[PDB]
RNA sequence: UAACUAUAGGCAUACGACCAC
DNA sequence: GTGGTCGTATGCCTATAGTTA
């Protein structure tokens, strides 16, 4: 049996709650459990001896009780598991005085016993039980490597690549040496069929399958669906959420009843195509290498499947809320690569050769000019419709016989008032007034008057460092609408070229006098 | 044995790790466990210690590297003021200095039984699939802090009869030793040790810390200046006026009188030339009030600058820089963005040890997942720097690239 | 009603950095 | 001293999906 030693936590002593009103209808029925438990040798009589009580609800004792490892943490994924010709599944003293529980007629004496053995719905119940599963199954598991044996709970997970005749004789010797503890298991015609429901998936020996999921709904509802499109989206590969996620940027409201939106329900109805044709899973071999390819199917979503072989993918998945604003489909793509390489350390155990749908010319572009520092081993380049692209690069030099366009712009928080203007060499000058707006919108609206204004070759003059900072990287998002045209304008021009504050230089002194005339 | 306990008053997530790697770990494991080493634990041990695999050059194989970083902050009132080990400040002025592993010397000395339980760690399973092996250590392991320190009473006794042959610094599982001898006389006095070594059972890497002179950072010399090479000047210097309060930027200012374009050539005047000529001299002579504080902790910060380049600065406060310098690249065959920072990492940690004697706080221009999956390929020492993860400025990368 | 895992939102604190008075 | 804007990290809360007690 080996008793595992269980203490309570340092300065708590034990329950000391009270019983409960009487209910006398299932009083009759729980002696009569209570005596069968107390001849099995479960629970034995106590007296005044314990002070100990629980109403069985162990919550006030979970709580005192010491804090135990986890038992499993993340939950094996199908597409992880080996596949196999046959699968069986089989179903199965000091810290004793603290699970004293009381049972007739006004504060009566109480019926007071105590449990010898593992109580069910504990803390340690669980822990202790699969701790001491896992030393009973050790001789059985270095006995029998060829066969790769699962535990979950209560039930057992038995499966191998052995003939059906040589499978079935092994779960018998299997049985035998857990009935040799005490443990129940069923026989070869109570034993159920290859079909297993674990987790939501129907599993099969050769494949996986997840359960068929089956007028303007309620806030809550829509959190329903995203949930369920989020569990399918496992499987299923072209699933599109993001909208329905705007719609859940509402707050508190349990019936607000949000109605839908035209590009709302267009990609929700396209969903509901993809959920019509059922799909499956295929299991993992050792000796084929992993390869995953990626696919930008909109703004800030990016969908990956994961295939040793073609057309049979092992797991789908998505990627949207890849860091904030400012995303460079270059950044948001290995972002989203990251976060699949850790994912298959902890389902296949090695990394996987990457598809990208972008060119070796942008990849060594983009990471060179940039200061954070990655590393992707193993990738290869794939032409896809969506395909990754670089808008602009800003020149390294400046330009000869172009313009040159000193840029500056001020505005005060107070009633949110602002001016950007610009002062060229040859006389050129603009000055506009805007209405709520802070210094970063107004300094952002400088360099969009900059671009509109000027020619092919332009040079472009700037005070502050958030300005510089934004156009040097590519920002691909909803974020400013007035970013976008900032870009649209960069692609049309051949070359642009692109100073401290208050510093008294030639050029941007004079602009600075004209924004800030009235603040 | 000797009683240890933690800071009055006061488990870590394992990470997942390939399945080459738990395979390794699981033959290093059942070894340990055959020997004495380590012993199995059930589920009642709360506490938890990451666990990484790592690669040596010499031994060829895998080797076992446990983070006890977490626990080291619990355990600083035990090997710093209880059992604290002295440093010498004439470690950091030598000819040749060697490093040897003696991590091997730990497995042998007991550990205290009521501190046992702290020293859990996990090591985990692809996809799962078993519950993961669980082990305590029995002995001092490697990685903690309070081993050197139990050892210290029995490390001193050994190390008299070298000390008094020749008129060396401990720090965890690495021994350093300096000398101002030959090149040739250096390679045999070290063996001198390591055979004094054999005698109680126990079992290209030299650096030079006279060669670690702070290089200057140096100002670009052009024959004909322009309006667009004065404002990157101008920029620069005006940024690193908080780091050296000499560099001015007043009279490369009074150059642009009104608008002009980036290609105009400005002609340096009497004002001008005298000006940035004495920001040079400041620049090559070391900056006043900067001075070592025990109570204070090292921070260090790199930046990547491209074209396989890196530049580092070692300092206690904001622009106040203690030592200064770039590491290239290892060149050659095969480096990347990880590697290069890998090491760095590791040169930068044992440079602050020979001098301080204290690893610094790691800035990083990396992610937080890319670097934790990555790190460990390159890894070899047995020292974990704490370090976190930053955003990298623009004027910070354009100053320390004119550095020589 | 609670716990484990995953995803979608919001709020608050702290640090590094930037701007205005 | 106050407010806004980027990045990192922590916390806990409102919800969902799979599951269990």
């Amino acid at each position: 049996i080996e008793t595992v030693p269980v203490k309570l936590k340092p300065g708590m002593d034990g329950p000391k709650v009270k019983q409960w009103p009487l209910t006398e209808e299932k009083i009759k029925a729980l002696v009569e459990i209570c005596t069968e438990m107390e001849k099995e040798g479960k629970i034995s009589k106590i007296g005044p001896e314990n002070p100990y009580n629980t109403p069985v609800d162990f919550r006030e004792l979970n709580k005192k009780t010491q804090d135990f490892w986890e038992v499993q943490l993340g939950i094996p994924h199908p597409a992880g598991l080996k596949k196999k010709k046959s699968v069986t599944v089989l179903d199965v003293e000091d810290f004793r005085k603290y699970t004293a529980f009381t049972i007739i007629n006004n504060e009566t004496p109480g019926i007071r016993y105590q449990y010898n053995v593992l109580p069910q719905g504990w803390k340690g119940s669980p822990a202790i039980f699969q701790s001491s599963m896992t030393k009973i199954l050790e001789p059985f598991r270095k006995q029998n490597p060829d066969i790769v044996i699962y535990q979950y709970m209560d039930d057992l997970y038995v499966g191998s690549d052995l003939e059906i005749g040589q499978h079935r004789t092994k779960i018998e010797e299997l049985r035998q040496h857990l009935l040799r503890w005490g443990l129940t298991t069923p026989d070869k015609k109570h034993q159920k069929e290859p079909p297993f429901l674990w987790m939501g998936y129907e599993l099969h020996p050769d494949k996986w399958t997840v359960q068929p999921i089956v007028d303007s709904w309620t806030v809550n509802d829509i959190q329903k669906l995203v949930g369920k499109l989020n569990w399918a989206s496992q499987i299923y590969p072209g699933i599109k959420v993001r909208q329905l996620c705007k719609l859940l940027r509402g707050t508190k409201a349990l019936t607000e009843v949000i109605p839908l939106t035209e590009e709302a329900e267009l990609e929700l109805a396209e969903n509901r195509e993809i959920l019509k044709e059922p799909v499956h899973g295929v299991y993992y071999d050792p000796s084929k290498d992993l390869i995953a390819e990626i696919q930008k199917q909109g703004q800030g979503q990016w969908t990956y499947q994961i295939y040793q072989e073609p057309f049979k993918n092992l797991k789908t998945g998505k990627y949207a809320r890849m860091r904030g604003a400012h995303t460079n489909d270059v950044k948001q793509l290995t972002e989203a690569v990251q976060k699949i390489t850790t994912e298959s350390i902890v389902i296949w155990g090695k990394t996987p050769k990457f598809k990208l749908p972008i060119q070796k010319e942008t990849w060594e572009t983009w990471w060179t000019e940039y200061w954070q520092a990655t590393w992707v081993p193993e990738w290869e380049f794939v032409n896809t419709p969506p395909l990754v692209k670089l808008w602009y690069q800003l020149e390294k030099e400046p330009i000869v016989g172009a313009e040159t366009f000193y840029v500056d712009g001020a505005a005060s928080r107070e009633t949110k008032l602002g001016k950007a203007g610009y002062v060229t060499n040859k006389g050129r000058q603009k000055v506009v007034t805007l209405t709520d707006t802070t210094n970063q919108k107004t300094e952002l609206q400088a360099i969009h008057l900059a671009l509109q204004d000027s020619g092919l070759e332009v040079n472009i003059v700037t005070a502050s460092q958030y300005a510089l900072g934004i156009i040097q990287a590519q920002p691909d998002q909803s974020e400013s609408e007035l970013v976008n045209q900032i870009i649209e304008q960069l692609i049309k021009k051949e070359k642009v070229y692109l100073v401290p504050a208050h510093k008294g230089i030639g050029g941007n002194e004079q602009v600075d006098k004209l924004v800030s005339a009235g603040i | 044995t000797v009683p240890v306990k933690l800071k009055p008053g006061m488990k870590v997530k394992q990470w997942p790790l390939t399945e080459e790697k738990i395979k390794a770990l699981v033959e290093i494991c059942t070894e340990m466990e055959k020997e004495g080493k380590i012993s199995k634990i059930g589920p009642e041990n709360p506490y938890n210690t990451p666990v990484f695999a790592i690669k040596k050059k010499d031994g060829t194989k895998w080797r076992k590297l446990v983070d006890f970083r977490e626990l080291n902050k619990k355990t600083q009132d035990f090997w710093e003021v209880q059992l604290g080990i002295p440093h010498p400040a004439g470690l950091k002025k030598k000819k040749s200095v060697t490093v040897l592993d003696v991590g091997d010397a730990y497995f042998s000395v007991p550990l205290d039984e009521d501190f046992r339980k702290y020293t859990a760690f996990t090591i985990p399973s692809i996809n799962n699939e078993t519950p993961g092996i669980r082990y305590q250590y029995n002995v001092l392991p490697q990685g903690w802090k309070g081993s050197p320190a139990i050892f210290q009473s029995s490390m001193t006794k050994i190390l008299e009869p070298f000390r008094k042959q020749n008129p060396i610094y401990q720090y965890m599982d690495d021994l350093y030793v300096g000398s101002d001898l030959e090149i040739g006389q250096h390679r045999t006095k070290i063996e001198e040790l390591r055979q004094h070594l054999l005698r109680w059972g126990l079992t290209g890497y030299e650096l030079h810390p006279d060669k670690w002179t702070v290089q200057p950072i140096v100002l670009p010399e052009k024959d004909s200046w322009t309006v667009n090479d004065i404002q990157k000047l101008v920029g620069k210097l005006n940024w690193a006026s908080q780091i050296y309060p000499g560099i001015k930027v007043r009279q490369l200012c009074k150059l642009l009188r009104g608008t002009k374009a980036l290609t105009e050539v400005i002609p340096l005047t009497e004002e001008a030339e005298l000006e940035l000529a004495e920001n040079r001299e400041i620049l090559k002579e070391p900056v006043h009030g900067v001075y070592y504080d025990p109570s204070k902790d090292l921070i260090a910060e790199i930046q990547k600058q491209g074209q396989g380049q890196w530049t580092y600065q070692i300092y206690q406060e904001p622009f106040k820089n203690l030592k200064t310098g770039k590491y290239a690249r290892m060149r050659g065959a095969h480096t990347n963005d990880v590697k290069q920072l890998t090491e760095a990492v590791q040169k930068i940690t044992t440079e602050s040890i020979v001098i301080w004697g204290k690893t610094p706080k790691f800035k990083l221009p990396i992610q937080k997942e890319t670097w934790e999956t990555w790190w460990t390929e390159y890894w070899q020492a047995t020292w974990v720097p704490e370090w976190e993860f930053v955003n990298t400025p623009p004027l910070v990368k354009l100053w320390y690239q004119l550095e020589k």
